[PDB]
RNA sequence: GUGUAAGUGCACAAGGGAGCUUGACUGCGAGACGGACAUGUCGAGCAGGGACGAAAGUCGGGACUAGUGAUCCGGCACCUCU
RNA sequence: AUGGCCGAUGGGCCCCACAGGGUUACUGACGUCAGCCAAACUCCGAAUGCCGGUAAGUCCAAGAGUGCGGCAGUGAGACGGCG
RNA sequence: GUUACGGCGGUCCAUAGCGGCAGGGAAACGCCCGGUCCCAUCCCGAACCCGGAAGCUAAGCCUGCCAGCGCCGAUGAUACUACCCAUCCGGGUGGAAAAGUAGGACACCGCCGAACAC
């Protein structure tokens, strides 16, 4: 048989993740009037969700699942910054200008900050 | 003399007033230290000994 | 003989000031403590000193989330 | 006597005479036991003494259990002195005994002798007490 | 329903609850008698008042 | 473990570490607590000019509660007062 | 803090070195079974009381309550019930 | 709309956990391959970050099986208890009513998305 003895770096990643995103949630909360953009971030994709705390309810959500982005011939970077220009605009379709913006426990910088740059160029203040 | 002192920390570019408490032990006597000011803005506040 | 105690601070008048259902104005003192037995939630503000205030007005109310004992305001609805 | 290695508090308040006792209400430990049935303060000597007096009634054979620690100090003022001064240091222990609450257990052959040992403690104790039986 | 109640004993003694819920009920003195419903508040009251008051049900 | 008594709290960390820093600010303060009086305490929020932070936001000393002394009198610095 | 159980640990003994071993008249921690205790212990947890709201009651009165002001006196309490 | 599903949340944050023993890899989550680039280790490309898609569900994650450990847990009774009666009975009345125990309780709810369906 087996038995692996120490918890994967897996289960290590996953956890502190989450811990440092409800570490920064302490502070950040979203509402229909400055709804929370959550990121998620895989090694393979990104994905983000306006959020409403209250209701615990999301507005609008982009990925760089669909075909419109996973089309790029670029980086994961150029995956991101597309995502970022779909949620802004569909956040502006939502009737959102205004939100804070959750990185999920993950490090500002590379995707997640190409992300949000691009979102703040496409007119979301954050 | 105690070693935690009144320190009265002074302005550059007038010498004006701030107050707060400062250890003498420490090998110096001049705690660098910006603040506001009346009649300016932020700028740094040595203690006149 | 003689005794070593004697000794006593000052009563500090802590507790809970306004209660379930209480409405309350902003500012105004729900709980005096010293740590959190009772955490801050909806529209209530943790002072300095461990010290619960409204942001807003509304009606006390007392919850819980995770464990924590909170206290929450929750709004007036005018008619 | 017995007396505890050590105390957190050693200046406490009286024990509450007050209520029934809930535990230690029954045997657990022998055969046959004294239960109480008066409110007291059972101390290192009556308990001792009690042991005592069960050990010499009957010798070698069988044994003998005692519930009851006394951890509870009890003060004493000094004599000649005025009420005052301070609270006065501790002199007796003692384990507040509610009724209901078996005090001193065996496990003996015949319970005449057994039955007698334990009223010679009893009249070495301070209360009413009453002889009891694992069996009911 | 209704429910007759007679003041027999004295406020003398009594506490600050059981002579205001006397007066509550609209006794003054003994053998004042007054004239309530079975309702959960003079229930209540009677509850309180018992030991200073002889009840009987009306009808 | 929390600088230090104890308690209440803190693992969501208020505990451990690093970077940058001086808000250990100025002018103010809705509203409250506590309340013989005098004391004392919390305080969202507005502005100024800042620190950190990508941003949200936080920062008017310290996890909290002790670490202090009324008034008179006088001293020092500054002030478009007399 | 009571008794059991286990048995580290040591003390001895024997193999007798010095280590490593078994073995114990003994101590016997830790752990565990059962029974217990605490104003400064609490996984728990009342009743009452307290705060607030609300509906009523009393309501030709409690001669209430609050605010202001004039005038006070009191600021040595006692016993009893309960804690 | 359906998933052995990916996220974001919620609950008097344990009926939710732990530990099972048998399973899954569609997209996804993941491990995983490498450090050229932003970035990074008080040392370490382990982590953080970036670029990737060789193989693997082994683990995390997820699904089913549970009273094994923990958690929840009534009722009734008892203790305690406000008021009352009672010339010591701390006796008793009518109200409130635990803890412990026992019987029994093994995750749920919402929003979005993905593949499929459509």
């Amino acid at each position: 048989a087996h038995k692996p003895v120490g918890q994967n770096i897996s289960e290590v990643r996953r956890n502190a993740r989450l811990r440092r995103h409800a570490r920064l949630r302490k502070k950040v909360a979203g509402t229909a009037e400055v709804p929370r953009l959550v990121v998620n971030r895989s090694a393979r994709h990104i994905h983000v969700q306006l959020v409403n705390d209250l209701n615990g309810t999301t507005l609008a959500a982009a990925s760089s699942i669909e075909a419109d982005v996973r089309a790029i011939d670029g980086d994961k970077k150029a995956h991101s910054v597309r995502v970022g220009q779909l949620i802004a605009e569909r956040a502006k379709a939502a009737g959102v200008e205004t939100v804070v913006f959750d990185r999920g426990g993950y490090t500002y910088g590379g995707r997640i900050a190409a992300l949000a740059d691009a979102a703040r160029e496409a007119g979301l203040k954050f | 003399i105690r070693p935690i002192v009144k320190l009265r920390s002074t302005a550059g570019t007038g010498y004006t007033y701030v107050t707060r408490k400062n250890r003498r032990n420490d090998p110096d006597r001049i705690v660098l230290r910006k603040y506001d000011p009346v009649l300016r803005r932020h700028v740094e506040f040595r203690e006149e000994r | 003989s003689s005794s070593r105690n004697g000794r006593d601070s000052a009563a500090q008048r802590l507790g809970v000031k306004r209660f379930g259902g209480q409405v309350v104005k902003a500012g105004e003192i729900l709980v005096r403590q010293r740590g959190t037995h009772f955490h801050p939630g909806v529209n209530v503000g943790r002072g300095g000193d461990d010290t619960l205030f409204a942001l807003a007005p509304g009606a006390v109310e007392f919850g819980a989330k995770r464990g924590r004992k909170t206290v929450n305001i929750v709004p007036v609805a005018r008619p | 006597m017995l007396i505890p290695r050590k105390v957190k508090h050693r200046k406490q308040h009286h024990p509450e005479q007050r209520g029934i006792a809930s535990g230690g209400t029954s045997v657990s430990f022998g055969d046959y036991g004294i239960q109480a049935l008066e409110h007291a303060y059972i101390t290192n000597r009556q308990i001792e003494s009690a042991r005592i007096a069960i050990n010499r009634h009957i010798k070698r054979g069988g044994k003998v259990w005692i519930n009851i620690f006394p951890d509870r100090p009890l003060t004493k003022k000094p004599a000649e002195t005025r009420m005052g001064s301070g609270k006065g240091s501790p002199e007796w222990w003692v384990a507040n005994v509610k009724p209901g609450r078996v005090l001193f257990e065996l496990s003996y052959p015949d319970e005449k002798t057994a039955r007698d040992a334990l009223t010679r403690a009893i009249h070495k104790l301070p209360i009413k007490a009453r002889i009891v039986t694992r069996e009911e | 329903a209704e429910l007759k109640i007679t003041q027999v004993r004295s406020t003398i003694g009594a506490r600050w609850k059981q002579r205001e819920s006397l007066r509550t009920l609209g006794l003054k003195k003994i053998r004042q008698s007054v004239v309530r419903e079975d309702n959960a508040q003079t229930r209540g009251l009677i509850n309180t008042v018992h030991h200073l008051v002889e009840v009987e049900e009306v009808g």
